[PDB]
């Protein structure tokens, strides 16, 4: 098929090549599916949290867990206003998509919970990237594992789970799943290589593309995609580590911050953040690139770094409140430009 | 079977641990028919919800739950007209008709009760409607509030509701009752694994009771048959060990900032959520007695402004970061 | 059945109303010449708008005007269709009015009227301005749409002065016949800020409660107004100061902690004593201090809090 | 069961129940249970009340089974009563019973119905918590300013009419002439301008109008007595004289009216308040133009 | 009726007479009824001052049997729209007597929260038809009002509960319910109070029940403040000379063992410190700026949420910095 | 694309074609509903998406010179046209009961209208009205909208055209609900079986208990919604007799039997 994030996933609990911890940690979870209580995942993005709530549905239930079941359903929220939710279903579990908008997010929780539920073996509910909620949905996930905790069972994968409310943190087991180090990633890298058997002379590219995805298996995968589709299936020495336009246009953005400061110079920086956020992105992961790629720079010293992560702190306080993200943006960029000038 | 902490949910008054003041206020009321409404708050997982639910069994009885007992939560809607038509309708119903076996085994009292749960984040317009249908209908109906945050609930409502404070389940506060759950459910600890988890889970039983269920299972799955230590407790628990602390509080000690940053990001990419590691070197930096007063003031300042940005839902890296950078220039 | 001295002692004619002596000129000008055009009446509530122009409809039609005219207030639906439908019956129907005489349309309080009602009654305008005209009773301009406003010429009244406020309070005391003292009527003045319905009000309370007028009773009834308190707490140069007048004035009398600060907001808009960095850092602080309240933090640590930081940019150091 | 009613012919309790339903958001009536009968009690914001009263004769098993003072109350939905009787009594033969039923207090007020093999239990729960009791906009008759005795359907006509044009304000007159030739209608106000529903003044249809002097006994001729009356409170009464044979008006010096409908047959009364004052002083333009 | 009600709503005053400490009001709203006129009274005020208790005497004196037909209750929990006020309180204030000539009166409880064209509506009703009927309006919130109908209703300031009249209403309770009660414990819910009769209702009701015997035995301040769960002024002096005197280590652990020792809470604590440090001497208003600001912020923080050891270490460290100056 | 057909006056299947209106008059106040005119006596007719199944089939075999041709590739061919339309058809053909038989109706598809021919007598008076919109849709969207979906177990047969007040107590249901503005079902597999309806409200109970009724596991409890209204309106059928069918304590199906065509109308939870 298409890529080796969906094709060589590990189908079985035997088949994991991360630490071992975990998953006898969860083996001992899924020995007795009947007192299983409400699980929540937090860690990095692109460990593979999905895939250990796959392999213990996999453990739980048996073979199946993975049907398409596209299904479409419909929601009202107050006045009219009609909303559509891509939900996918699959026999025995249930995974929420979370695409939807977060203030007309009650409605579509409330009722697809109920419907999983109904009165009546119980059926598990995902709910991935559960930070996204106003705390009304939390407030609402939290009433529904309280009252009908007989029947649902709820795992919830996130990363940086400090806006999730502390009462749900209290009611559901915390699974931490640290993300894998650069030998794990090389060994993963060497497996797949070996199983297509393509053109490899040194090991020291696998290294390379562990360490450069900083432990991210989906993103190491697809970048030693990039380059062995784009160098006939022979992976060489000389071969560049090629990055998103991403990561070019941040790093460009920082270099000009850091080379011309002044108003022009804003004005270009806020063209290049409106052309960024045109891609229906969060501000927060811009913010932590922007303000580690401008810790990267060699010619700075200690003060300005110091003065470079407070504001990138206090601005993304702001920017926690804030409805906007181009004021609090614009703002740690003026006063980046002030401190190095 | 259940989970813990819904199979050992308390079922009466006299099952609690901490909660000694609302619950024997709640017993004498018991005898009387003179309950007024009651605003429950406290921090998470004090058991409000259990200690309402065992007040209403005692009270009313499952022949009664069904007639006397109107319960309004988030899971469904709870706009302005419906909450207020709704509490129009059933604070108007009249006394409900008890059968004769109702009366000779259970107490029933003349009036019907409320539960409004999590009414901390209910709109201020719906209080206000609230306010009046409380006040001049409680002649035969009551209403109790239960809410975290006291704050969040107006001024007009804390006056008309009977504040009942819920103490934090600390570690004495939880010491016997885990030993019955633990002698009920065959659990073993060797000298203070009950202690410690209380020690970790903050004020509450509700995350306790799941680390001990956790813990349970991993003992009985690895089947040595050797008692639960306070080790397996804490990588459960998500507890950094000391180990790491005192690297990460070595490093700080070192004025550099490019070994720092590394080693944050090498922390970080770890997975491990910032809070704790934030309550553990705020203790470890209280406890040392190496410090003097206004680095101990500064610092404390720091970790506390820290704890709000983590709590107010921003990134844990950059906080931490941030946090370890002004400790190391301190 | 003692009907209140706003109500009993309200003006019949233009001649006892007083406050704006130009004004009242014009309208017994208008009123004898008789060729009355559309207006706009604004202001400050309590000044005299509609008293005014129900006295100038009566002194200017009479029979007419209280037989056959069609005034329309507040109390009423409305909406688009009807008010729409009303006016243009009420256009048409002319009797054998005097030739320097027009039908008076009376519209108190439009400033609550929706666009399309404002738009209905400029093609009424626009279709029989010839046989009848509009008068408009409201408080601020604004509310009304930019094109009527064209159509009519805006008559806006000033804040009464102390004179006229005091002149008709010693008439009202010569006909009800009461003692009174000049500090009590200082008292009533300043408390009244220009309003004269609510110093009637105080003069009422006052000879109802206590029978002699004096600055004690009145005082005792009513203190002082809170814009002036936080205004003197706002200027007040020690923080110890500041928190003393704070508590005794609002704290210990039972003035809410919002209302506080909207009046510290409203006052720091008004002032004019303070530069401009240090007038919008204390808006900001306002801001700040009503945003923790409005969240559920309703305590006097807030405003004490306000208080100082307030004083700190003050001071600078 | 300490309550039983059994009705066959469930027509005229459709048609009685039928009267009250002009009121805008229609609930709370305050059922009375005597041994007289059933009499239902309707007030919309105080200012309008209407008592339907049922006898005793008219139920076929009235029993009332009680041990207190008499006087009972419940508190019900008038929609959910006037769309539970109207169903059935559909067919023809088909003798459907209606059964009613309260355990004293506290129970939900049921209805039995059987209609050919098919059996419901409709339970109506009370609303019984702040019931202020008392009330009533009754009045006393020494000082009824007139009284007036009128037939269904020509009032019907004048109520129909008054409605559709609008009017929402509308006047009673009430005058005696020495020669018989009494004068009573029913004028309003509108956009339209005057509109004069002069009702007869023959006894064909106008049984019996006389004008007191406030004491209810001393009777005069050539004086007038009008009333402002909203139309909102004669809308109520329309449809109740839809379906009637002798309609009684009555009002004091007070400014209440008492409206008493006869169609053993069943009387519905109803009272109204009179508006604040008369606009401007159209008293005397109502004499001066009815007289022209 | 009776013995069957929360202690809130037991003692609810019925004539005018069993209102105290609002006693300039009540004498002036006695005059203005022995004189026969009503000023469209407007009440303002904290809840718990007794506005709608007073309001509702007073039309029971003024009618007695009229109550149920010529009083007309308002409040939020109907709905109160453009609608509302155009068609059903227009009807209401147009009608005559019945039985007696007294004034119609209409109460607008919590009126604060009606919208601005239904206030102007309301207003503009209040104008017109005020030579029969009188509105009165209670609320709590002068902001949300719009300020032509403060012109036209006379205002009323409802003070704080003083301490006499919380001495007699407990007195009252005390003597029907044949209940003893400590001049400490008297004391200390004077202190409480903070001008509040339902929340001394609401305390006195609990405590009753805290006690194994109901008679025979009294109240002192170790049952009121283990019912409420208020600190004692002794933990919070001995925390605050602990926070003077010793630095961290020791301080820290006496913080920590009182918060345990009972179960105290870090706001109430927040409140004692800040009532024990009012009326201290500092002369150089820096420590009061820095001590108000970072307690403040603290507060917040709590309000918020957050860890409890590291919100009392932020306040012991707040203390310990802003004495420094 | 030559889609014409002869519809003409008979004895029989008037009431079957007469049926046909009263969802015209629901169809238009839906949204709009769907055609698959299939080989010479095959075509279904149903709502595309509440929860509006309408799968019901009509013997056009009867039906004289129906020929159905279009460039869809395979034999189903999808249609679709407004029916507020076909209101003004049926209505205007139903005042002419009186005489007239020759006057038939021609339909003649052309591109967008479909003619329809009138020869109704006073002298001959010649009506030719045109359908609006014919327009179909994507290929792919016939396999999505397949309508075809039927269920077992737990069969209530009807009561016999025998007694006629049991259509008029669910015709008394169809008059109550629309005036008040959850409905819960019972069965039971005892035998004839009984029928139970209830309400559950805050006050409101109401409850219906067949004592002796003619009709034909168990304790399948159900909560749907008051779309039940139609169903009760398609039960006249006064040729046939018509099936009902409820379980799963989800779905419930409405089986009306005429003539060889069958209706049935889905109800979700
Ligand atoms: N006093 C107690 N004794 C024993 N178990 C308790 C006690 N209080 C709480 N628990 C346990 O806590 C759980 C019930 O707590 P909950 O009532 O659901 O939490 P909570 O009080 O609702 O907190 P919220 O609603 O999130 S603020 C059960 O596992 C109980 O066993
Ligand atoms: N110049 C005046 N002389 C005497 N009485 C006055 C004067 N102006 C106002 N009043 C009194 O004010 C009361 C009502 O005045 P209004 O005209 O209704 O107030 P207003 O200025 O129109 O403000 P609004 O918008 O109507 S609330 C009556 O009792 C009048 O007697
Ligand atoms: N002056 C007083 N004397 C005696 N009891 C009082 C007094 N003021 C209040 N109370 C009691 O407090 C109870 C509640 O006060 P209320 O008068 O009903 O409400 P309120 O004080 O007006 O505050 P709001 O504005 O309605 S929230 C009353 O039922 C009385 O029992
Ligand atoms: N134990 C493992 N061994 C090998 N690959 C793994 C393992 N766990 C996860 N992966 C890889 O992770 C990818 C899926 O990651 P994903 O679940 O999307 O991460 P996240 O849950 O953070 O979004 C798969 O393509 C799979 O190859
Ligand atoms: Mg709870
Ligand atoms: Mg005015
Ligand atoms: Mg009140």
């Amino acid at each position: 098929m298409s890529l080796w994030v969906d094709k060589y996933r590990p189908k079985s609990l035997n088949a994991l090549s991360h630490n071992e911890e975990l998953t006898n940690f969860l083996k001992s979870l899924s020995d007795q599916p009947r007192d299983l209580p409400h699980l929540l995942l937090y860690g990095p993005n692109g460990t593979g949290k999905k895939t250990r709530c796959m392999a213990l549905l996999e453990s739980i239930f048996g073979p199946g867990v993975y049907r398409l079941k596209i299904d479409v359903r419909q929601f009202v929220t107050a006045s009219n206003r009609k909303l559509e939710l891509n939900v996918v279903s699959s026999p025995y579990h249930l995974e929420i998509t979370p695409s939807d908008m977060g203030n007309n997010d009650r409605i579509v929780i409330q009722e697809l919970l109920k419907e999983v539920a109904q009165m009546e073996r119980y059926k598990c509910v995902i709910i991935n990237e559960a930070n996204s909620l106003t705390k009304d949905a939390q407030a609402a996930l939290r009433r529904t594992m309280e009252k009908y905790s007989k029947n649902i069972r709820l795992i919830m994968v996130c990363d940086s789970m400090s806006p999730i409310i502390a009462p749900i943190k209290s009611r559901c087991l915390l699974i931490r799943c640290p993300a894998p180090s650069d030998s794990e990633i090389s060994t993963i890298l060497s497996d797949v290589v070996t199983n297509e058997r393509i053109q490899l002379e040194t090991k020291d590219i696998l290294k390379r593309i562990a360490q450069a995805s900083n432990g991210n298996l989906r993103v190491s995968l697809l970048m030693l995609e990039s380059m062995a589709l784009n160098n006939e299936l022979a992976l060489k020495s000389s071969s560049p580590i090629i990055k998103p336009d991403w990561i070019i246009v941040i790093h460009k953005l920082t270099r000009k911050i850091v080379k011309e400061r002044s108003v022009n110079s804003l004005i270009e920086c806020r063209a290049v953040l409106y052309d960024l956020l045109a891609h229906c992105i969060p501000a927060n992961i811009i913010l932590k690139e922007l303000t580690f790629s401008l810790l990267d720079v060699e010619t700075l010293n200690t003060t300005n770094k110091s003065s470079i992560i407070e504001y990138s702190s206090v601005f993304d306080e702001r920017l926690s409140l804030g409805n906007k993200a181009i004021f609090h943006l614009e703002g740690f960029i003026a006063k980046v430009m002030c401190c190095l000038d | 079977q259940q989970p813990w902490v819904e199979k050992y949910r308390p079922k009466n008054l006299d099952e609690v641990t901490a909660q000694d003041h609302a619950v024997t206020v709640l017993k004498k009321t018991l005898k009387s028919a003179n309950l007024p409404h009651m605003l429950f708050y406290g921090p998470p997982g004090t058991g409000k919800t259990s200690t309402i639910l065992a007040l209403t069994k005692e009270l009313y009885g499952p022949d009664l739950m069904k007639s006397r007992i109107l319960e309004l939560n988030a899971s469904d809607e709870r706009g302005i007209s419906i909450v207020r038509e709704k509490v129009k309708n059933f604070a108007r119903l009249t006394v409900s008709k008890p059968s004769k076996h109702d009366l000779e085994n259970y107490p029933c009292p003349p009036y019907k009760i409320i539960i409004l749960d999590e009414a901390d984040s209910m709109t201020a317009d719906a209080q206000s409607a609230l306010r009046r249908t409380m006040e001049t209908y409680s002649g035969v109906t009551r209403f109790c509030l239960i809410c975290n945050y006291v704050t969040r609930i107006i001024d007009p409502l804390a006056s008309r509701c009977s504040k009942f404070r819920f103490k934090a389940l600390d570690a004495s506060n939880a010491i016997d009752r885990l030993r019955f759950i633990s002698e009920q459910e065959n659990v073993k600890c060797d000298d203070g694994v009950l202690e410690r988890i209380l020690d970790i889970s903050a004020g509450d039983l509700r995350r306790g009771i799941t680390l001990l269920q956790s813990a349970s299972k991993g003992a009985q799955y690895l089947g040595d048959g050797k008692n639960i230590t306070s080790t397996q407790v804490e990588e459960l628990a998500g507890v950094v060990p000391h180990d790491i602390l005192i690297e990460i509080v070595e490093k700080v000690k070192s004025g550099d900032f490019d070994e720092i940053k590394k080693y944050v990001n090498t922390f970080m990419k770890s997975g491990w959520s910032a809070a704790s590691v934030v309550n553990q070197l705020h203790e470890y930096y209280i406890t040392n007695d190496n410090f003097d007063t206004n680095f101990k003031n500064q610092i404390s300042w720091l970790l506390f402004t820290t704890d709000s940005r983590l709590n107010n839902g921003t990134n844990e890296h950059i906080q931490l970061l941030n946090l370890l950078v002004k400790i190391s220039q301190l | 059945l003692q009907l209140p001295w706003v109500e009993k002692y309200r003006p019949q004619v233009l001649s006892d109303i007083v406050g704006n002596k130009e004004t009242i000129d014009r309208l017994q000008q208008i009123a004898k010449d008789g060729n009355m055009p559309h207006m706009i009446i604004s202001g400050m509530p309590g000044i005299g708008k509609t008293t005014s122009v129900h006295c100038l409809a009566h002194e200017l039609l009479g029979r007419s005007y209280a037989d056959g005219v069609l005034e329309l207030n507040a109390s009423d639906d409305r909406g688009i269709d009807v008010v729409r439908n009303q006016i243009k019956h009420f256009a048409q129907k002319k009797l054998h009015l005097p030739p320097g005489k027009h039908k008076i349309v009376i519209l108190d309080e439009a400033d609550s009227m929706t666009a399309g009602a404002q738009q209905a009654l400029r093609r009424t305008m626009e279709l029989y301005s010839n046989s009848t005209r509009f008068a408009f009773a409201c408080n601020q301009s604004n509310k009304i749409i930019e094109p009527l406003q064209s159509r009519c010429a805006i008559l806006r009244y000033s804040k009464l002065s102390d004179e006229d406020v005091l002149k008709r309070l010693l008439q009202i005391i010569k006909l009800e016949d009461v003692k009174y003292t000049n500090d009590g009527l200082e008292a009533i003045i300043f408390t009244a800020e220009g309003d004269m319905r609510q110093a009637i009000n105080n003069l009422q309370s006052t000879v109802a409660g206590h029978g002699l007028v004096n600055a004690d009773n009145v005082f005792k009834i009513v203190d002082s107004p809170h814009p002036l308190i936080v205004k003197k707490m706002l200027l007040a140069s020690n923080l110890e100061d500041s928190i003393q007048i704070l508590r005794t004035d609002l704290w210990k009398k039972g003035y809410s902690s919002i209302d506080i600060v909207t009046t510290s907001f409203r006052v720091t808009k008004n002032l004019a004593q303070v530069k401009e960095s240090v007038r919008l850092e204390m808006i900001k602080e306002i801001g700040l201090t009503h945003m923790r309240i409005l969240e559920g933090v309703g305590t006097y640590l807030q405003l004490a809090s306000m208080l100082a930081k307030i004083h700190k940019l003050n001071n600078k150091a | 069961n300490k309550f039983s009613a059994s009705t066959v012919h469930l027509e005229h309790i459709t048609t009685a129940l039928s009267c009250l339903t002009p009121f805008g958001s229609k609930d709370d009536v305050l059922i009375f249970i005597d041994a007289d009968g059933l009499s239902f009690v309707r007030e919309n914001n105080h200012v309008i009340k209407i008592q339907l009263l049922l006898s005793r004769e008219l139920f076929m098993s009235y029993s009332y089974r009680n041990e207190t003072e008499d006087h009972m109350k419940l508190c019900v939905k008038i929609n959910h009563i006037l769309d539970s009787v109207s169903v059935m009594n559909r067919n023809s033969d088909d003798i459907v019973e209606c059964t009613l039923s309260y355990d004293g207090h506290g129970s939900p007020f049921v209805l039995i119905f059987e209609d050919s093999f098919i059996s419901e239990r409709v339970e109506y729960s009370t609303y019984l918590i702040k019931d202020f009791d008392t009330n009533g906009l009754e009045l006393d008759r020494e000082r009824i300013s007139f009284e007036a005795i009128i037939k269904g359907e020509a009032l019907h006509s004048a109520l129909k009419d008054l409605k559709e044009i609008g009017c929402k304000e509308c006047y009673v007159y009430a005058k005696t002439e020495a020669n018989d030739e009494n004068v009573f209608a029913l004028i309003s106000k509108s956009q339209l301008g005057f509109s004069k529903i002069k009702l007869p003044s023959n006894r064909s249809i106008l049984e019996k109008l006389q004008v007191f002097d406030g004491d209810s006994t001393t009777v005069i001729d050539g004086f007038a007595v009008i009333g402002f009356f909203d139309f909102t409170s004669f809308d109520k009464i329309r449809k109740s004289t839809k379906i009637a044979s002798k309609v009684l008006f009555r009002m004091d010096v007070h400014g209440v009216l008492s409206v008493n409908i006869l169609s053993p047959g069943i009387v519905i009364e109803v009272c109204m308040l009179e508006k604040e004052s008369i606009d401007e002083a159209a008293q005397t333009e109502i004499e001066l133009l009815m007289e022209t | 009726s009776k013995e069957n009600l929360p202690w809130v709503e037991k003692y609810r005053p019925e004539t005018l007479d069993e209102v105290y400490g609002q006693n300039e009001v009540i004498t002036t709203v006695r005059k203005f009824v022995d004189e026969g006129k009503l000023p469209h009274l407007l009440f303002y005020g904290p809840p718990g001052t007794g506005k709608t208790s007073t309001i509702v005497a007073l039309a029971r004196e003024i009618y007695g049997k009229n109550y149920s037909n010529m009083v007309l209750e308002l409040n939020a929990s109907d709905d109160r729209g453009i609608d509302v006020v155009r068609n059903q309180i227009k009807d209401f204030a147009s009608t005559r007597q019945i039985f007696s000539k007294g004034f119609k009166l209409i109460i607008l409880d919590e009126a604060d929260a009606m919208t601005n064209a239904a206030q102007n509506a309301l207003r503009r009703v209040i104008e017109r038809y005020t030579k029969n009927t009188r509105f009165c309006v209670l609320a709590n919130y002068a902001h949300k009002l719009t300020p032509a109908l403060l012109s036209r209703c006379t205002r009323f300031r409802f003070q704080p509960l003083p301490q006499e009249a919380i001495e007699r209403r407990i007195a009252n309770v005390l003597v029907h319910e044949k209940l003893k009660l400590s001049p400490n414990a008297e004391k200390a819910l004077i202190e409480l109070s903070n001008g509040d009769m339902r929340r001394v209702l609401n305390v006195l009701q609990s405590c009753k029940a805290t006690l194994d015997n109901p008679d025979e035995d009294e109240i002192s301040d170790d049952v009121i403040y283990e019912c409420c769960g208020a600190p004692r002024p002794s933990d919070l002096k001995a925390v605050l000379k602990s926070i003077l005197e010793d630095d961290w280590g020791t301080a820290h652990y006496t913080l920590n063992k009182v918060r345990s020792a009972k179960g105290l809470a870090l706001i109430d604590l927040i409140e004692g410190i800040v009532k024990i440090l009012e009326d201290y001497e500092l002369q150089n208003e820096e420590t009061r700026v820095h001590l108000l600001t970072k307690l403040a912020d603290i507060e917040y923080s709590i309000s918020k949420g957050g860890n409890d050891q590291i919100q009392g270490s932020a306040v012991i460290g707040a203390i310990k910095a802003s004495f420094e100056n | 694309m030559k889609l014409k057909l002869i519809v003409n006056g008979c004895e029989a299947p008037d009431d079957y074609k007469l049926l046909r209106t009263t969802i015209n008059t629901v169809a238009s106040l839906r949204k709009t509903a769907i055609l698959r005119f299939n080989s010479e006596r095959l075509t279904i007719i149903s709502t595309p998406k509440d929860t509006g199944q309408l799968w019901c089939t009509i013997p056009h075999d009867v039906f004289r010179l129906y020929t159905v041709i279009s460039a869809r590739e395979l034999n189903t061919i999808t249609m679709e046209c407004n029916c507020d339309s076909l209101l003004s058809v049926f209505k205007r053909y139903d005042r002419v009961m009186n005489q007239g038989s020759s006057s038939n109706m021609t339909i003649k598809l052309q591109s967008c209208a479909l003619g329809i021919t009138f020869e109704e007598i006073v002298k001959v008076i010649m009506h030719s009205f045109k359908v609006p919109v014919k327009l179909l849709f994507r290929a792919q969207d016939t396999r999505i909208q397949e309508p075809m979906i039927n269920y077992i177990q737990l069969m209530m047969y009807k009561l016999p055209p025998i007694s006629g007040e049991f259509g008029s107590a669910f015709h008394g249901f169809i008059r109550r609900v629309e005036r008040y503005s959850h409905i819960h079902l019972m069965g039971v597999k005892k035998k004839d079986v009984e029928l139970k309806i209830i309400v559950n409200e805050l006050d409101w109970h109401l409850e219906i208990c067949w004592n002796g009724p003619l009709d034909s596991s168990t304790h399948e409890v159900i909560i749907r919604c008051k779309d039940w209204k139609v169903c009760s309106k398609l039960y006249a059928a006064f040729e046939e007799v018509v099936l009902a069918i409820s379980h799963d304590e989800s779905c419930v199906f409405h089986c009306s039997l005429d003539e060889r065509g069958q209706i049935i109308y889905y109800i979700a939870r």
